[PDB]
């Protein structure tokens, strides 16, 4: 229910030096 | 044997 | 995992390592997908070929891990199992076909910023992110090279999902369905993979639908360690969805 979301992170609203990479291929 | 030792209360 | 690079602390609250009690060493990774469950690739338990068949009372999970060596107190948390469930139709002989596997930690653990379960896909978010082209991550403490030679903290890479067509006739292996393969091609100029040491490492997705992070496959086999023109296999999760399901809405 609450999974998924990294609590160093997601519920930060931080993204993780190489995250956007996975995001940009998503073309 | 060249990791770290785990406390017994584990193993 | 070749060529990755060294993880930021809290990137895979998920990950778990399979440390076996003795003698004291990695094993395989894994990772959590609820609060008294784990994941992991099967032939990290059973293997017969090399008369590899550990079972509960032999090994001891660790969440919560960044440093492969030193036993991170206070943030790490080593649970005992309490039943090992393998896929009762593992093909071990032939292509480890199938190749999952559950484990019940008999105490289940505190979550925590390092400690946090991973979601599983459903028919919806596998059969949009599932595409060649697209990038998952996987992460490991496994060898950094084929032949340093292993990290000093969990490494990370993400790699391309290659096509259907390019994994089989990149090997002479029977592939099936519960398995895809994933790689960067000889011409792609970049490089990476995952490597012994990261058999049942959680590989993920983050989903660009509601930024959870999602498990697509499990590290299974391989042929080389970042061989030009081979790539990695990973047990395709969602297929033997009906199988976990099961297996944890039952006992
Ligand atoms: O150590 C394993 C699992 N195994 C076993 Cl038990 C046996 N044989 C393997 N390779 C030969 C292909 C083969 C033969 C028979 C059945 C299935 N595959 C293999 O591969 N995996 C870790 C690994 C090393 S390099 C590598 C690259 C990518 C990925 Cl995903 C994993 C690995």
């Amino acid at each position: 229910a609450d999974c998924g979301l990294r609590p160093l992170f997601e519920k930060k609203s931080l993204e993780d030096k190489t995250e956007r990479e996975l995001l940009e291929s998503y073309i | 044997g060249d990791f770290e030792e785990i406390p017994e209360e584990y193993l | 995992i070749v060529e990755g690079s060294d993880a930021e602390i809290g990137m895979s609250p998920w990950q778990v390592m399979l440390f076996r009690k003795s003698p004291q060493e990695l094993l395989c990774g894994a990772s959590l997908i609820s609060d008294r469950w784990v994941l992991t690739a099967a032939h990290c338990l059973l293997y017969p070929p090399w008369d590899k068949n550990f079972t509960e009372n032999d090994l001891l999970v660790r969440i919560g891990k960044h440093s492969r060596t030193r036993y991170e107190r206070n943030i790490e948390k080593i649970s005992m199992l309490e039943k090992i469930y393998i896929h009762p139709r593992y093909n071990w002989r032939e292509n480890l076909d199938r190749d999952i596997a559950l484990m019940k930690l008999k105490k289940p653990v505190a979550f925590s910023d390092y400690i946090h379960p991973v979601c599983l896909p459903d028919r919806e978010t596998a059969a949009s992110l599932l595409q060649a082209g697209y990038k998952g991550r996987v992460t490991g403490w496994g060898n950094l090279k084929e032949t340093k030679g292993q990290p000093s903290v969990l490494q990370v890479v993400n790699l391309p999902i290659v096509e259907r067509p390019v994994c089989k006739d990149s090997t002479r292996i029977r592939i099936t369905d519960n398995m895809f393969c994933a790689g960067y091609k000889p011409d792609e100029g970049k490089r990476g993979d995952a490597c012994e040491g990261d058999s049942g490492g959680p590989f993920v997705m983050k989903s660009p639908f509601n930024n959870r992070w999602y498990q697509m496959g499990i590290v299974s086999w391989g042929e080389g360690c970042d061989r030009d023109g081979k790539y990695g296999f990973y047990t395709h999760v969602f297929r033997l969805k009906k199988w976990i399901q099961k297996v944890i809405d039952q006992f």
